[PDB]
């Protein structure tokens, strides 16, 4: 036509994960400590340095009531051939033979307000089964985990809202290793 | 072939454009001179004159006549004959004037939002036959299911959902035709957000007015009850330049600063990681030493453009529609520089709730 734009040239082979927001339960001992003024949350993947699995910001506590938004997402290459380490990872998970016992750990961490790392502290933790997703066959947004409390591994202190896009590839990846 | 030297049109987020990946694109020995981005889509106007659309359609917002989402920026070719000069795109609809004096809407109209005197859906652009040759439109606006124009005499018109006030109007639930909203002072710029609006008159005051929850309309608690009439933030003592109004949030343009207020839960008011919320206007200190020329808001962040072209974003970064280029997406919370743009000057932005468009052009 040339009512014509130009437009220049230009999966379930990936896994999208973003940490979506958090609050805390007022009685929690960490929204009485003073100390602790600002939070980040983690996470570990295979073999990704942690530097690119924190949220990149650190937030104020939320107070009672309030929830603090980090919508920090990170897509994660899981090609067939070449993150061949990366889906075996993921399928020790889904066997529940990792340290976790089948469990994704985010780690909400308390960052000082000069950043030292050697005096953050590990806040709560929230665990996320990734067999579940490969049971119910689809991603659910902004699911809402318990983070529980470091001291038992049991006892809420607050809850953590994250969104994994990991069916499609979950399901891939359990095909391919128990016959492939 | 080339980018030309005269620049092309970034896309970010879901714009529906390059299958929601950074996309670019320009026109054949045409340029953009105005962008404007609603909820789910987009508008560019050529210096030809021409419209281009595309984004979701679901209600005939694209004024293509049919309802399915469009790829590709497209040319309306119903307004060929016409000289487009300005678009606004709301949450369903899209206003356009043209330079023979005619007005055009269409897509959702459930509150008389397209000024037709009804309130039926179109998916084809339909004339609001109230504007004329003696309407000069400097500028159209649209939030949610509301509309605006104003003159270049200064005289503003709204029109659609007054349910919060957010339109002016009063006790009055919606209009649909232009209704005259006057608070007897020449406008020079004027906002639609989502559930509430703004204006700056020709001496330098702004004017809010709609839904009066999470601080957004800046103003003192004791005044909060008069949110259906505009009225003055009397709060920010200097001259202001220009407004714009999000989901939450508003950002405002002074001869000395900008300003923010309302509810920044994902950064989109740029005042830091420890206050998301402030019902009167407070200063972004962190870029006080940047002259900003042109401030633009979508649902859930803000854009600013320097006087040299520089870009800077802050708020929710889903999608990638804070228009930064990292491949891992997070929400900023103080300004921040679009550096993915520092061999371009920027030229024009929109913002819209899952997407931003930027027209830029290269050093070389
Ligand atoms: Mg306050
Ligand atoms: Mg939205």
């Amino acid at each position: 036509d040339s009512d014509d734009v130009i437009v220049p040239p230009m999966d379930s082979e990936k896994m999208c994960i973003e940490i979506v927001s958090l609050a805390f339960y007022p009685e929690a001992e960490v929204m009485s400590d003073e100390n602790i003024k600002q939070v980040y949350v983690e996470y570990k993947f295979y073999d990704l340095p942690l530097s690119e699995t924190e949220t990149p910001v650190s937030l104020r506590k939320p107070r009672a009531g309030e929830e603090i938004h980090f919508h920090f997402s990170k897509v994660i290459d899981l090609d067939p051939q070449e993150q061949q380490g990366r889906r075996r990872f993921l399928f020790d998970m889904l066997n529940g033979q990792d340290p976790d016992q089948g469990h994704l750990k985010f780690t909400v961490v308390s960052d000082p307000l000069d950043e030292e790392k050697k005096e953050c502290e590990e806040v709560g933790y929230a665990y996320l089964q990734l067999w579940q997703i490969l049971e119910s066959g689809r991603d659910i947004l902004e699911q809402e985990l318990d983070i529980v409390s470091p001291e038992d591994l049991a006892t809420p202190i607050g809850r953590l809202k994250v969104s994994l896009q990991a069916a499609a590839v979950l399901h891939a990846i359990y095909k391919e290793m128990t016959e492939d | 072939e080339l980018m030309p030297d005269s620049g092309a049109v970034f896309t970010f987020g879901k714009s529906k454009f390059a299958e929601n990946n950074p996309g670019k694109f320009w026109f054949k020995n045409d340029v953009p001179v105005h962008l404007s981005c609603g909820d789910e889509h987009s508008a560019v106007v050529t210096g030809n004159n021409k419209l281009y659309m595309f984004g979701s359609n679901n209600w005939g917002q694209l004024g293509l006549g049919s309802k399915s989402a469009i790829s590709k920026p497209t040319c309306v070719k119903a307004l060929k004959p016409e000289k487009v000069k300005l678009a606004a795109c709301g949450r369903n609809h899209t206003l356009v004037s043209t330079e023979g004096g005619n007005v055009y809407a269409t897509g959702g109209n459930n509150e008389g939002q397209l000024g037709l005197g009804d309130t039926e859906e179109r998916n084809t652009f339909h004339v609001i036959s109230f504007f004329t040759s003696e309407h000069k439109i400097k500028q159209l606006s649209a939030g949610s299911n509301t509309s605006a124009a104003l003159t270049e005499d200064g005289r503003l018109f709204m029109w659609g959902d007054n349910s919060e006030g957010q339109i002016g109007l009063k006790n009055v639930s919606n209009v649909c035709v232009p209704q005259q909203v006057t608070i007897g002072k020449p406008v020079s710029w004027v906002s639609c957000g989502y559930y509430h609006s703004a204006f700056v008159t020709t001496d330098g005051e702004l004017y809010v007015f709609g839904e009066p929850e999470n601080g957004k309309l800046g103003l003192p608690n004791q005044l909060l009850g008069n949110h259906r009439t505009p009225q003055l933030v009397s709060e920010i003592p200097e001259k202001v330049i220009q407004v714009a109004c999000g989901g939450e949030h508003t950002v405002v343009l002074t001869e000395n600063a900008v300003y923010t207020f309302g509810l920044g839960q994902f950064g989109q008011l740029g005042l830091g990681t420890f206050l998301f919320e402030t019902s009167e206007p407070k200063v972004i200190e962190n870029i006080r030493d940047q002259t900003i020329s042109y401030i633009s808001c979508g649902e859930n962040h803000t854009a600013l453009i320097t006087d040299i072209g520089l870009m800077y974003t802050f708020g929710d970064g889903r999608h990638g529609k804070l228009g930064l280029g990292l491949e891992n997406f997070t929400n900023h919370f103080i300004p921040t520089l679009c550096s993915n743009f520092l061999r371009f000057i920027v030229k024009l932005v929109a913002c819209g709730g899952c997407h931003m468009v930027v027209f830029a052009a290269p050093h070389r």
